[PDB]
């Protein structure tokens, strides 16, 4: 139905379709796809996993009993020993750092397991396992409806304004609908995003830039936003691709040089973007949530497939406008339905848990995005 | 296979539509009152509560019967006389029409058609089977005997899958079917759920199998009615039953169904182990459950519309081949898979046990 | 006198029917709705017959050991000493003839020509006379190509057209007479308006309405609905127990 | 907002309810709630509908 297509485009062109994965349905439920996994370095292969097990855990009492040519692993990374007794020259007591030092000082080497044909065919070895798993789930298409096209005495007003009124009002209906759609997405996004946390949450409590705390320049928030992006780069396998924040959170707060006010709107920036941050990511402004928060996350794709996201959107058309001539008041209604969800497998150990939940159930998906984080922010008022 | 809606999936989840249905103070009879013919009165008997009584005779009910015991006696005498006729819901029904008719007004309460019409979300649940055969068999089956080798195994395998799924559909029918020969379909002296051919009550005093078998048919009709009543769509159209039951039914009305006469006449030409045997009395299409565990029958309804089945099978993928080998000895791997998903009217799939109005399942003993 | 129904259904139902299976939605819903209103008017006819019918198995139609208007298959008297269901079922048909007879006696026009009865009763009667009451066996043969639950099953005994009361409430049969002349029915229905479509929606959700209206008026042989309850000689009703 | 687990705000010292709520939402004690619902809910119940905001 071309009229639903036109109404869809005239409505969804106004929502943040670029901060969520977009999929589509044609079914009462949407079949959503996504990718989840347990990690974040080197190989995922079993032959290699066996070697890790068969070489050493690199315990503190054994780190220096190793000598040139030996292998060891730590936090799933295989390293070779360069010269004798690695770490025996490093004063650092924390093995993780002692290792970082050992790599820098060329006491150990990040070990590459690329190998010859001989290694594989001779040992009749295993093959790398998947770093990723493909998930699928279904979420019901939910809906909302408007009865906002007020006509009656208003019909006469609309006739007086008949130059534009027929379509004008439908465009207005779409505008308010888009507003509600976008807000729905944002609430889900706020909920699913993981809390960004450092030392017990953003340097031991949510960042606070209130009058009694740090009413600086907004620079400290920008510092934490940049760290949120780091977190995504560290834990995810892509890079943050978007950021959304309220005005008080960042869309205005960062306008002290940490935010660009849409200098141009056709290059690396969508039409609904507020602008973009000094650390990148198109910035979208929420404006509704009382939290004044910042969200950093990843929406991505494999070729044409937008399978990566915290939130997945899947509209169902066959965006319908209906007119009912009740009395002398032939009002206009607008009906919109779509599925909206997060990948349920991020809250499940296996399919016997994932299959008994709904990716659209934000009570369970709360804080379990893994492709996004949120910064709580306490602001002056 | 042919007793369910299909509305085949073109995606798991996925869903199947069903026409689920939407889901009077008579004056007391008393001493000294002369009744009016056609009028209906309420009368409470000291024993067995109330009935409604309709006058056929304009009779004064013993004006001296101020004693409820005497009043009951006179009324019973008038009932014996045919003066007062006894019906309960049947009269409540008539008076409800009387009242509503007289109290009618057009207003604007257009009544809805009594249908809800809804759909279940259905996952295209899958099942499969493999051939597990050797090279040597394939070589010899063709080279020596002129067989099509693995092609024949493929035929058999695919058939077994097809039948295994039909079997599972039946298990779900039996699971969800309501207990038959229960409630509305019981003989007062019955055993509540099992038709036992050694029980004179179930067979209504039948003389041998000729009559006893017909008595089973009569229980089958009762089930068909209860189904009709509860679904609001009409009498059950088909029977799923055990070998003993179908053998019994087959003997009734001469030529209702296959007793494998095609196969025998043809001297083992085609076993056709995928079809309904025929139609009982010209009324119920009947299938022989080759996997029946004990002895039983289930009566069910199916309309012309897939959504008027009450049960659904929605093949998505069917008898789709797989090919491979095990290089250690390279014995071939061949097999087939199916995805279909299964549905049942919700009656508000694991939670449908004993609730399905479109089906009634009765146990059978004594054959 | 009029009667009307509404479709009462969602947009999403129609959208999903089309989006999911290419179904015509409203068109199918309309077929159901038209069918339902026809069923409802047929109920009205039956309900009036069961209102106006005189009590049967009464007076002239009683067996000396009978229970006054009720035929009980667990009672040797009602089944006239019958043994087993077959013989007993025939005994019910025999009571039906007696009712048909009383109709002839009081109407002065003729023996009952049709039977209206509950599904259990119809099965009782359909189980006798070899195959007169038909199951519409061509439909059963083809796995319910239709169910056509809108017809008479057949003419029992070669005398009475028997129709299934699809909405029977207790368990019963009623016998009625109809002559060749439309003026010799004892009950009348006179279509003025039929299956006039209705259209609309409910603005609170903007959900669609379709529907059907009829106008026909009804009538009776006056016998003087005040003058028909339990009075109309053209019809006799009996409550059936024990099936 | 919907309540996540029991006694939301039990652990929030903030006396200003508006802020206590910001805290509860971010700590996942409460959840921003959407009224989006099944299609069935809306038609079956003959529900109300959004009026115009503007």
């Amino acid at each position: 139905r071309p009229n639903l297509v036109a109404l869809t485009r005239a409505t969804t062109k106004l929502i943040y379709s670029d901060i969520v994965a977009t999929q589509r349905t044609n079914q009462p439920v949407a079949a959503f796809y996504g990718i989840k996994y347990l990690n974040g370095a080197t190989y995922a292969g079993e032959a290699g996993y066996v070697d890790r097990e068969q070489i050493t855990e690199l315990t503190e009492e054994s780190k220096l009993t190793l000598n040139k040519g030996d292998l060891f692993k730590y936090n799933n990374i295989v390293y070779k020993v360069l010269e004798d007794t690695p770490f025996a020259t490093i004063e650092e007591s924390d093995l993780e750092l002692a290792l970082q030092i050992a790599i820098v000082l060329l006491k150990v080497r990040l070990f590459s397991d690329a190998a010859s044909t001989s290694k594989f065919e001779s040992s009749d070895s295993e093959i790398a396992d998947a770093r990723f798993q493909i998930n699928k789930w279904q979420t019901a298409v939910k809906s909302r409806k408007l009865k906002t096209g007020i006509t009656v005495e208003l019909a006469q007003d609309l006739e007086a304004n008949g130059f534009d009124a027929p379509n004008f009002l439908e465009d207005l209906l779409a505008t308010e609908m888009a507003d509600e759609i976008n807000k729905d997405i944002l609430q889900s996004l706020i909920t699913v995003s993981k809390r960004y946390k450092v030392t017990g949450i953003t340097d031991s409590g949510f960042i606070d830039l209130s009058y009694a705390s740090a009413p600086e320049a907004g620079r400290s928030l920008y510092r934490m936003v940049c760290e949120m992006v780091s977190h995504i780069q560290k834990e995810s396998t892509y890079t943050a691709t978007f950021c959304v924040a309220s005005a008080r959170a960042a869309a205005i707060l960062a306008a002290s040089g940490w935010l660009k006010h849409k200098p141009e709107d056709d290059k690396y920036l969508s039409q609904n973007a507020y602008g973009f941050l000094a650390n990148g990511l198109p910035l979208y402004c929420d404006t509704n949530s009382p939290l004044d928060y910042v969200i950093v996350g990843v929406v991505e794709n494999i070729g044409e497939k937008e399978i990566v996201g915290s939130i997945f959107y899947a509209p169902y058309t066959e965006f319908k406008v209906v007119v009912d001539p009740e009395s002398l008041q032939p009002s206009i209604g607008l009906l919109v339905r779509y599925a909206l969800s997060a990948n349920p497998y991020t809250v499940a150990k296996d399919e016997k848990e994932a299959r008994i939940i709904d990716g659209g159930d934000m009570d369970k998906m709360a804080g379990r995005s893994d492709l996004s984080v949120l910064l709580g922010v306490k602001l002056p008022k | 296979f042919d007793i369910c809606g299909v509305q085949p999936m073109n995606s798991p989840t996925g869903q199947v539509f069903a026409l689920r249905a939407v889901y009077k103070k008579f004056p007391a009879l008393a001493a000294s009152t002369q009744t009016t013919v056609g009028d209906i009165y309420t009368h409470f008997f000291q024993e067995t509560g109330t009935v409604y009584l309709q006058a056929s005779v304009q009779v004064t009910i013993d004006a001296g019967a101020t004693d409820a015991a005497k009043l009951d006696a006179e009324i019973k005498k008038q009932m014996e006389a045919g003066a007062l006729v006894e019906i309960a819901e049947g009269m409540a029904t008539s008076i409800a029409e009387l009242q509503e008719g007289f109290n009618g007004s057009t207003d604007n309460p257009w009544n809805e058609m009594g249908f809800r019409i809804d759909k279940q979300v259905i996952e295209a649940k899958s099942r499969q089977l493999k051939a597990a055969y050797s090279i040597e068999l394939a070589q010899d089956l063709r080279a020596v005997h002129g067989m099509d080798a693995d092609a024949e195994l493929s035929g058999i395998l695919a058939t077994e899958i097809m039948l295994e799924i039909n079997r599972e559909v039946v298990d779900w029918i039996n699971y969800s079917a309501q207990v038959g020969k229960s409630g509305m379909t019981l003989t007062p002296g019955s055993k509540a759920g099992v038709f036992d051919f050694q029980d004179p009550i179930d067979i209504r005093g039948a003389r041998w199998a000729g009559e006893s078998f017909k008595a089973l048919l009569f229980q089958i009709d009762k089930e068909a009615v209860e189904i009709a009543r509860q679904t609001g769509r009409g009498e059950g159209n088909f029977i799923i039953a055990s070998r003993n039951v179908v053998n019994v039914l087959a003997s009734v009305d001469t030529g209702i169904s296959y007793a494998a006469q095609g196969l025998a006449t043809g001297f083992s030409t085609d076993t056709t182990k995928s079809v309904f045997a025929g139609v009982l009395g010209g009324k119920y299409r009947v299938y022989i459950d080759q996997y029946a565990k004990q002895d039983y029958f289930t009566v069910g309804y199916k309309g012309p519309n897939e959504m008027d089945a009450g049960i659904y099978y929605a093949p998505y993928v069917a008898l789709t081949p797989l090919r491979g080998s095990d290089p250690k000895n390279f014995q071939p791997v061949m097999g087939f898979k199916t995805r279909y998903g299964i549905g049942i009217n919700p009656f508000a799939i694991l939670n449908s046990l004993g609730k399905n109005a479109y089906f009634r399942r009765v146990y059978v003993k004594g054959i």
